[PDB]
DNA sequence: GCAGATATCACTCAGCACGA
DNA sequence: TCGTGCTGAGTGATATCTGCTTTGGGTGGGTGGGTGGGTTGAGGCAAT
């Protein structure tokens, strides 16, 4: 029964149906349908298990479109109209407005004969303190895109995401149950809360991610599942479990900081009020259904690939970028810690390719490249930029040195001797520590707050 | 009916060609450079996973000693590094391989253990990745994300080269003599000089010692190296699926069933090797005499099923000589003059000799030396 | 989850939060509930709705309740001198919500 | 005989077993003598079972009334005898190349039932019975492979006042101190006092039923806490032996919940029970 | 039911082999020998060797009277002349010569009264197989044979339970494989007696399936012509039974196609065959793969397919002497000759363990092997544990899940506290070999002390409050975790083991590294003539042999000698002068190693390994002045450097 | 095809009255 | 005083008939097979 019907305090009712011949293969699950039906009777006191026989379906799911959309492409400020539609209702963030268009978009797959087909798809984090409308942004992003899945990282679990082997009850046979990834197949996935997933489950998307086939082919079957989808990532503040390996697999990471300025603290309070108090769709902004069929189009029509010059453009940029950085390290013996990385560079390309399927531009233009570019740096390596092992080193020493074999202090205690004192910072603390005990050469205890020495 | 959807037989004439490619006294170059053309520099890592490939004798004493004979080799560096291509040629080229990360290795475990059902309780043996990989290899991946249980199992794995099961009323014993390639990124994420190779791995003493030869490689920045990358990356991407309106949307006959040798110069792929035969001059137009992996790959199974390489005085001297020098002269373990005689054989094989020689002995001392002291 | 005793399918009953819908939810001892409970209580509290998997019964539950909570501070008392995050254990993002 | 060592020729022949007791079921009634009432004239008439088979009576055995198929069997006036059902299971000893030990069922009536606890160590002499098993409910079809047990005859579980007079002798002794003292611990050498301390513990203080109040009990503690060459250990075991009950728990092997008492769910009965821990 | 015409000759078959029994020679003919015991009840199991009967073949063809195939006969169906082969028997039994008992023969007064009433009936019997005393098993036809006489052995042919098909069945073929399971024996029912209590008349019925319908009315011709409704009812006296015992085999690791999973094969055991097969063991049977058709209504429903199962016939089974069995515990091995000797010592368990009035001796020599890694201690282990009869080799954490002693683990399906062993356990009556012995967790660093002290492990956790019985030596060694020993810090300075372990061992070896040229180069030569030729360098001695010096040291552990009084006084005179010097030593924090009575024991122990080595019974001021050499080098060598 | 519970039909026996 | 032919009555053997599953659960198994079906949740205890 539709959500909107079902009474308060109770729960939706479901009913079985029978469809036959032309009337099969004609709708999947989570579409609104309307049933003209035989409401009849089965047997499975002296009861009857209700069931309806389905006599025509009429889901609510031609040329004039293609010409309207197509003169919709026409518009000389189509990128900047679909900006303002993604999120009208979120002040400020242009950035991560424009990241999420090109996450939507999305960017042409690859393939080659040999076997590695290169990855086509985005991925975004938003990595910002509380109050900043992340979820926000991925509830709109859920909403508009054709097909798309929200889920909660903590209210889920390593089952409710990839996929879990489980069995079939009736039947009593081990199978293999997509989660939330596989229901996303061809969509975009928004998980919130990435710090409360658990760290298995962290992995197992790494996985997922990495190769967009859930691989969970043993246990009785051997069956493997595809999960080529784009994720969108909202995170909350680290104050290492989010290591920069697993933000290195993200394509974009953004970090959201509202400054303190009067001026655009009075205009957020407008735009709330306004909200409270509270449309121009007259050629600056389209609404979700225009926009969802758009993202259809441009999806299953165009696959624009990018241009020679702008090939040699992009290249020249990656070069400029790595001399910006011989320009940035003017420190002679301390070292930088990356300009930029190969998956870096690929996650610079698959952008450009998004904005051309945007506008349905057959090859990418140095505008693309110009925009990405910009995109890029506004978000990534600010964000990694945004001595201190020569310091672990003395910090791993002193504490060597400190404790002997088998004796055990508190590790309030150890934090309270040099956290405290301020000669060595927390963010010393842990990762020190980490090092130490993957080592074996110390032991955590009482949940790290007692630290045992474990040899050598 | 049914219709489907390891091993190359040799022929005479194949036999008279890996001799004709094993005369030329420059063969080894030829072999460790053909595997992993794409790659830049890390030659000596190509020199001794071919090595490792090929192996070396395994002696069964009479007292039921077993000597291993199977060269091991871990690959620790910073990112982008291609120590994933490195392992994905291996396993290419490799007759047998298994890449179950170390990672949560979901599918097959990385050792062998029984399970049971969850409700009938049927108990079985599940067979492991290493076990999986008998008289083979098994190319680990992220050695560092390994849980301890792993880490114990692995640690007897390798030191007594069989698997004893005494678990749930089962009692049996696999073998397990195969050769180990894994690759551990650092604890901080980036690799320090300062440090030794130990301090950058957390690993105990008593893993990091199993493997034979341990590799330290650096992600270092130069301008042209950088535009090579760059440029061999982008080649790809504007490469196409030939067959439909180039770059637009991508989409047996039969089952009872000289170019062939060398292979032909391709500056798409091979490229850095080109570099290689120049010696790191990349004005160099040397074109190199490359071999096609399919070929390669007899030419491992030729060595490794046919020659039985026997020490031989002279190269033993020199041996002697080296392990000494080592030691006593600018903490070097016993255990690394084990290393030089099974890559003095391994090289021998390469040299399909059945007498072990100063030259292979002299290599093989050389290639320590360089994963000893860069 | 239960079983209907007469078509022997697996139906899903009420929880608290579902049975206070438009209406309130107290806790009381609120610092003392685990951090599954406290993480369970996130969703109702922002995203007014409860999602639900267990014995493929996937569905979304409406959940529009206020919450009242009573707790003490951590150590027992509250020193008016440190700020309110070290006061009480919970994170801060349900202090903010 | 060993329980790994009868074979079909030994079948209806008395043998003797030694094993380890492991569960017996609850008491069985048996049924000796069957009890018939007829239904029209209400006469009562007993008959007897043979190989558990009831000679049932076609029609009423008095001569005016004869109607036949008119007899009732009134459960609760027929005489019964006990049954109970015991596993056996062989002394580790036996156990050749460490396998699952082996069991072997048992049957015992009358006298012998409820004569062997759980966790016991006994002797039975018995009849190496076989007996056919059948193959579904509803039908005689039997199975081909006969059950095999043990028909109980024998058990055995493995003051006179001439002792009193004996016993009364030696309290007469003036040493008597110093000889218990010395003989509780042969071995032990020059440890008067310690052992002279253990002495005392094993015969206790005194019992007091004690109402107004609670009961006082005359139970006494040592601790032998000493440098660790000394024979410590040693005086364990020897006092270990000697007390009719107790645990030998050493440290790090035992737990809380081990010592006092453990929850449990019982199969069988499919009830919540409790199992005794180390100090009950 | 058409017919067939099949090119076999039941008739002629019967002959040859009635022919074969009594003809055949390989002392009169062999077979009638052998059923000449059989009548004194002095042989049950006649087995019938398919080589006799190609040899008896081939004499027969040679002479010109050839005959039919009757090798191949056998082999092609099997299960229709074991019947053949005891109705020939029957037909050609001979009368007995050794007088027999006849005294407790319930089927023979049960035969001697049915003849006498029959007898008197007719005037005015049983089946065959009830009164067969004997079991038929056929042996397969050797490859040899095959080979001498240019023929073709299916039968002998080992194969794998995956080549083991449908077009098998029916035929004698062997199979390898490792034995995974074994049942109780039971009595299986050939042949059902019933009495009727009317006639007196026994009525016997054959079962020769799984499952059979017991009789219920007398078909005796006193109940016929008296048209009485006696009741039969059954008597298990005078029944026939046969032993039956059910088993599994498995395919060999070396069997298994890549990606393919391990297959199982049922065995059927019958007749005198049984309790030959044991789990975990690898052999070749012979048997008949026979069918196992269902009965009842399971049938109608089963459907056409048939399971099957092995009937077993045949089952083959898969098989200064101080200093010189010192210098041969690894030969490979260079230096460390005292260790070697010390080594040895422990595998003779030197010990004549003593139980007097209850008190309990330790009788097992412990020893542990600190220094710095790169000297042959791991090598040394597995050598030293492979040449005991029993050995188990594990690290500190112990083995798998559970950690050397014991671990109480709630079981997966049952959900009961089920109590599993360790290592320590497993090597019950052996030694246990334990490396890296400092990455014991703290429930083995205490409990590893009663495993020490006294033979046994104690455990009262939740549901089990019994004790397992380990009565094993351990040997132990560790390294530093980073890199080399430090002599100058203390011992517990490097490693984990608390001070009290290390305490309880017997004999306790610092081993070192320190970089040399001279020692160096031997080390290298030495291992390099190894690498080259498999044997020592140095001719001086010849290694001793393995199984040599494994039979040597069983007989060594059998004798147990004794000590005396002029002995006596000297081990007590050496612990007091021990005991004396420990007043010095003890300013040093590091002196775990200071004397107790633990260490006269452990000289008396020493001493008693030396003179088993010796093979005598009385020990001699010798063994316990080397013993205390072995006390001393082992603490002075490793503690003042 | 097989065992078990159930109901159907046919055959033979002890009483009865009359006639010998 | 008595002998025998006719009758009603009641078992014995035999004719059709239903049924041949049945059942939730791991001391019923997986060579009996998934078209015969099995879809928790709190609380206690060892490891640490
Ligand atoms: N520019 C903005 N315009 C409107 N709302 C905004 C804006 N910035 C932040 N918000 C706030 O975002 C809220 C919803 O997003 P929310 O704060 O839950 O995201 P979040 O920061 O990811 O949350 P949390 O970090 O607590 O999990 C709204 O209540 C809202 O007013
Ligand atoms: N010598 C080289 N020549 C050419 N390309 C190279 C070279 N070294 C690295 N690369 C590039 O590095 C890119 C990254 O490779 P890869 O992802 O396997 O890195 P990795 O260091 O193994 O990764 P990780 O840090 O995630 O463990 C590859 O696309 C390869 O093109
Ligand atoms: N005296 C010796 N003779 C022969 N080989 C030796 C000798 N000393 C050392 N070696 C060699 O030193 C190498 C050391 O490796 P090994 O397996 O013995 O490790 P280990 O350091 O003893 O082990 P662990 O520290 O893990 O207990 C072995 O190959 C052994 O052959
Ligand atoms: N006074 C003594 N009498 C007899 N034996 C002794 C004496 N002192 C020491 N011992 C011997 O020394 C050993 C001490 O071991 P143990 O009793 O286990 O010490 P603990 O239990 O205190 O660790 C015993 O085996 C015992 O034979
Ligand atoms: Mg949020
Ligand atoms: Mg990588
Ligand atoms: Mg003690
Ligand atoms: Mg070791
Ligand atoms: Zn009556
Ligand atoms: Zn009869």
């Amino acid at each position: 029964e539709i959500p909107e019907l079902v009474p308060v305090g109770e729960m939706p009712r479901n009913l079985t149906m029978t469809c036959d011949r032309y009337l099969t293969n004609k709708v999947i699950p989570g579409t609104r349908v309307t049933i003209v039906g035989i409401y009849s009777i089965y047997n499975s006191v002296a009861i009857r298990t209700p069931y309806i026989k389905i006599l025509g379906i009429q889901s609510d799911v031609t040329e004039e479109e293609e010409e309207e959309f197509l003169q919709l492409s026409r518009n000389p400020k189509l990128y900047e109209i679909l900006t303002n539609s993604i999120a009208p209702s979120i002040f400020g963030n242009e950035d991560i407005k424009k990241a999420i268009v090109c996450l939507l978009m999305g960017g042409s797959k690859k393939i080659l004969p040999d076997g590695m087909r290169l990855r086509g798809d985005i991925n975004v984090l938003l990595l910002g303190d509380p109050g900043t409308a992340k979820s926000q942004l991925l509830k709109f992003v859920e909403k508009v895109s054709p097909i798309a899945v929200y889920t909660s990282g903590k209210g889920s679990s390593a089952a409710g995401l990839t996929a879990s082997v489980q069995r079939d009850p009736m039947t009593r046979e081990f199978y293999l149950e997509g989660g939330a990834m596989v229901l996303a197949d061809g969509g975009v996935v928004c998980i919130d809360e990435f710090d409360k997933m658990r760290d298995e489950d962290r992995v197992a998307i790494h996985e997922a991610m990495e190769q967009q086939t859930i691989s969970i082919a043993k246990a009785g079957i051997t069956t493997v599942l595809n999960s080529r989808t784009s994720v969108l990532a909202a995170a909350n503040p680290i104050y290492i479990d989010f290591q920069t390996t697993i933000l290195s697999r993200f394509d974009m990471i953004f970090i959201v900081k509202d400054d303190h300025n009067e001026e655009r603290d009075i205009s957020i309070a407008n735009h709330v009020i306004n909200i409270h108090t509270g449309q121009e769709e007259n050629g600056s902004e389209i609404s979700i259904e225009k926009m969802k069929r758009y993202i259809t189009y441009c999806r299953l029509k165009c696959a624009p690939r990018l241009s020679p010059q702008a090939a040699e453009k992009l290249s020249s940029n990656f070069v400029t970028i790595r001399k910006q950085l011989l320009i940035n390290e003017l420190e002679s013996t301390e070292r930088s810690s990356i300009p930029i990385t190969i998956r870096q560079l690929e996650a610079i390309i698959r952008i450009t390719e998004s904005l051309a399927k945007l506008e349905l531009s057959p090859i990418a233009q140095e505008r693309h490249v110009d925009e990405a570019i910009r995109l890029f740096q506004a978000s990534t390596m600010d964000a990694a930029s945004q001595t201190s092992l020569s310091e672990i080193r003395r910090f791993e020493q002193e504490l060597k040195r400190r404790l002997p074999i088998g004796w055990s202090t508190s590790y309030q205690t150890l934090r309270r001797e040099f956290v405290d004192t301020h000669r060595f910072s927390q963010l010393a603390l842990d990762k020190a520590l980490y090092a130490l005990e993957k080592h074996e050469t110390i032991q955590l205890r009482h949940q790290g707050q007692n630290i045992y020495r474990s040899g050598v | 009916t049914v219709y489907p959807l390891a091993r190359q037989m040799l022929t005479d004439f194949d036999i008279r060609n890996i001799n004709k490619l094993s005369k030329k006294k420059d063969i080894f170059d030829i072999l460790s450079q053909s595997l992993a053309p794409s790659i830049y520099g890390h030659d000596h890592i190509k020199k001794a996973i071919l090595l490792m490939l090929m192996g070396g004798v395994e002696k069964n004493l009479e007292n039921g000693s077993h000597l291993r004979g199977d060269i091991n080799i871990l690959m620790v560096g910073d990112p982008s590094t291609a120590k994933s291509q490195l392992l994905r040629f291996v396993l290419n080229t490799a007759s047998l391989a298994i890449a179950t990360t170390g990672r949560g290795s979901s599918g097959v475990g990385l050792t062998a253990a029984v399970t049971t059902d969850r409700e009938t309780g049927e108990r079985r043996l599940e067979a492991g990745a290493m076990v999986l990989a008998d008289r083979g290899v098994v190319c680990i991946d992220e050695f560092d994300k390994m849980t301890d249980v792993d880490r114990v199992a692995i640690h007897e794995v390798m030191e007594q080269q069989t698997v004893t099961i005494a678990k749930a009323g089962i009692h049996t014993t696999l073998n397990a003599r195969c050769s180990v390639i894994a690759a551990a990124n650092p604890v901080f994420g980036q690799y320090d000089v300062n440090r030794d190779p130990h301090q950058n791995i957390a690993l105990p003493d008593s893993l990091l010692s199993r493997f034979d030869l341990l590799f330290v490689v650096t992600d270092d920045i130069n301008e042209i190296r950088d535009r090579s990358i760059s440029e061999h990356v982008l080649r790809t991407h504007r490469y196409l699926p030939p067959g439909y309106l180039e770059g637009e949307p991508v989409r047996s006959l039969a089952v009872g069933e000289e170019d062939h040798v060398f292979e032909k110069f391709n500056p798409l792929l091979q490229a850095g090797a080109k570099l290689a035969k120049n010696k790191g001059n990349y004005n160099g137009t040397e074109i190199p005499k490359l071999v096609t992996i399919p070929f390669l790959r007899k030419y491992v199974q030729y060595a490794k099923e046919r020659v039985i390489p026997q020490l031989t005085q002279e190269a033993i001297n020199v041996i002697v000589k080296n392990y000494t020098d080592l030691r006593n002269d600018d903490p070097i373990t016993a255990r690394t003059l084990e290393t030089l005689i099974r890559l003095a054989t391994a090289h021998a094989k390469v040299r399909l000799s059945k007498t072990v020689n100063k030259v292979d002995a002299k290599v093989a001392a050389n290639l320590l030396r360089f994963a000893l002291l860069g | 989850v239960r079983k209907d005793p007469i078509t022997k399918e697996w139906t899903l009953e009420g929880g608290a939060l579902v049975l206070a819908d438009k209406g309130v939810c107290l806790i009381d001892e609120f610092d003392k509930m685990n951090d599954q409970d406290r993480t369970s209580i996130h969703e109702a509290m922002e995203q007014q709705s409860i999602s639900i998997s267990k014995a493929g019964i996937v569905t979304t539950l409406q959940a529009r309740c206020s919450i009242i909570a009573a707790a003490n501070p951590n150590g027992g008392r509250y020193n008016s001198t440190l700020p309110l995050a070290q006061n009480v254990s919970l994170t801060e993002p349900i202090l903010s919500r | 005989k060993g329980m790994r060592e009868l074979n079909p020729n030994d079948i209806d022949k008395l043998i003797n077993l030694k094993g380890l007791v492991l569960r017996s079921t609850p008491v069985i009634p048996d049924m000796k003598v069957a009890f018939f009432k007829c239904n029209v004239c209400d006469h009562t008439m007993a008959v007897e079972i043979d190989r558990g088979v009831i000679q049932e009576p076609a029609r009423c055995e008095r001569i005016d009334c004869n109607e036949p198929n008119s007899m009732s069997l009134i459960h609760n006036r027929c005489s019964f005898a006990d049954k109970q059902v015991i596993k056996l299971q062989e002394t580790p000893d036996f156990v050749p190349d460490g396998q699952t030990p082996h069991s072997i069922s048992l049957c015992v009536y009358d006298e012998l039932v409820d004569s062997c606890r759980a966790g016991d160590r006994i002797e039975v002499t018995g009849t190496f019975r076989s007996i056919p098993i059948r193959a579904n409910s509803r039908q005689r079809v039997l199975k081909s492979l006969y059950k095999t047990y043990v028909d109980v005859v024998h058990v055995k579980k493995v003051i006179t006042d001439q002792d009193l007079a004996k016993i009364r002798e030696v309290a007469a002794r003036e040493d008597l101190y110093s000889l218990l003292a010395r003989s509780i611990a042969p071995s032990i050498y020059e440890l008067e006092d310690v052992k002279k301390g253990i002495l005392l513990q094993l015969f206790g203080g005194t019992n007091k039923t004690f109402t107004k109040g609670g009961r006082y009990r005359g139970d006494i503690n040592i601790l032998l806490c000493g440098d660790p060459s000394t024979s410590k250990s040693q005086i364990l075991q020897y006092v270990h032996k000697i007390t009719p009950r107790g645990v030998y728990t050493s440290g790090k092997g035992s737990s809380a919940v081990g010592l006092t008492a453990y929850i449990t769910r019982d199969v069988d009965t499919k009830q919540l029970v409790l199992e005794s821990g180390a100090l009950v | 039911l058409p017919s067939i015409q099949l090119p076999v000759d039941y008739n002629n078959l019967f002959n040859e082999i009635t022919d074969f029994l009594v003809t055949f020679k390989q002392k009169g003919p062999k077979y009638m020998a052998m059923l000449q015991k059989v009548a004194n009840r002095e042989l049950n199991s006649v087995i019938i060797d398919l080589d006799d009967i190609l040899q008896y073949q081939n004499e027969k063809f040679l002479q010109g009277t050839q005959a039919d195939d009757l090798v191949s006969a056998i082999q092609q169906n099997a299960n229709h002349f074991t019947e053949l082969f005891c109705r020939a028997i029957d037909n050609n039994m001979p009368l007995p010569t050794k007088e027999i008992d006849y005294k407790d023969d319930v089927l023979d007064v049960i035969l001697n009264q049915r003849r006498l009433r029959n007898e008197r009936m007719l005037s005015d019997l049983f089946p065959p197989n009830l009164t067969r005393r004997y079991f038929l098993y056929f042996k397969p036809l050797s490859q040899n044979c095959a080979r001498r006489y240019r023929k073709k052995a299916i039968s002998s042919k080992p194969l794998s339970v995956r080549q083991i098909k449908g077009d098998f069945l029916g035929q004698l073929i062997t199979v390898r494989g490792i034995i995974t399971r074994v049942s109780d024996v039971k009595p299986a029912v050939e042949v059902i007696a019933y009495t009727c209590d009317q006639c007196g008349y026994e009525v016997f019925q054959e079962v020769n399936s799984r499952t059979f319908t017991p009789l219920s009315e007398c078909t005796s011709e006193e109940c016929s012509q008296n048209q009485t409704k006696g009741q039969l009812f059954m008597s298990t006296r005078a029944s026939k039974f046969s032993a039956f015992q059910e088993c599994k085999i498995q395919e060999l690791s070396q069997q298994v196609p890549v990606g393919h999973i391990p297959r199982s094969l049922n065995i059927h055991v019958n007749g005198t065959l049984v309790r030959s097969l044991s789990p975990g063991d690898i052999v070749d049977v012979t048997g008949i793969f026979l069918p196992a058709p269902y009965t009842g209504f399971k049938a109608l429903k089963a459907g056409l397919l048939t399971e099957t199962y092995l009937e077993a016939q045949f089952v083959r089974q898969h098989k200064d002497v101080y200093n010189r069995l010192a210098k041969s515990i690894a030969p490979e091995i260079y230096g460390n000759l005292d260790v070697k000797k010390a080594l040895l010592l422990l595998l003779v368990g030197g010990v004549d363990k003593r139980v007097g009035d209850g008190m309990k001796i330790r009788g097992d020599i412990n020893v542990c092997l600190m220094g710095d890694p790169g000297v042959a201690k791991s090598q040394l282990l597995k050598a030293i544990c492979k040449i005991s009869p029993r050995g188990v080799y594990t690290t500190g954490k112990g083995s798998s899940g559970v950690g050397l002693t014991a671990a109480v683990m709630k079981d997966p399906v049952t959900d009961e506290m089920i109590l599993e062993g360790g290592a320590l356990v497993l090597a019950d009556n052996g030694i246990c070999c334990i490396d890296e012995f400092d990455k014991m967790d703290e429930s083995d660093r205490t409990a590893i002390h009663e495993v020490m002290e006294q033979q046994t492990i104690s455990i009262s956790k939740a549901g089990i409050n019994t004790t397992l019985n380990a009565r094993t030596s351990i040997l132990a060694a560790a390294n530093p975790l980073y890199g080399r020993y430090n002599p100058r810090l203390s011992p517990l300075d490097n490693i984990n083991l608390p001070a009290a372990l290390l305490s309880r061992f017997d004999i306790l070896f610092l081993m070192l590294d320190i970089p040399s040229r001279d020692d160096d180069e031997k080390l290298a030569e030495h291992v390099t003539y190894v690498h080259m030729h498999n044997k020592q360098p140095d001719l001086d001695f010849t290694p001793v042999e393995p199984s040599k010096m494994r039979e040597y040291i069983a007989y060594a552990k059998t004798k147990r000698p004794v000590m005396s009084e002029a002995v006596n006084d000297y081990v007590v005179q050496a612990y007091i002068r021990l005991r004396q010097d420990s007043k010095r030593e003890m300013d040093s924090k590091f002196s775990f190693g200071q004397a107790t009575p633990r260490t006269l024991l452990g000289i008396i122990r020493l001493s008693q390994a030396l003179a088993k080595l010796r093979l005598a019974d009385m020990v001699d001021i010798d063994d316990v002045e080397e013993a205390l050499r072995l006390v001393r080098v082992s603490k002075e060598s490793l503690y003042q450097e």
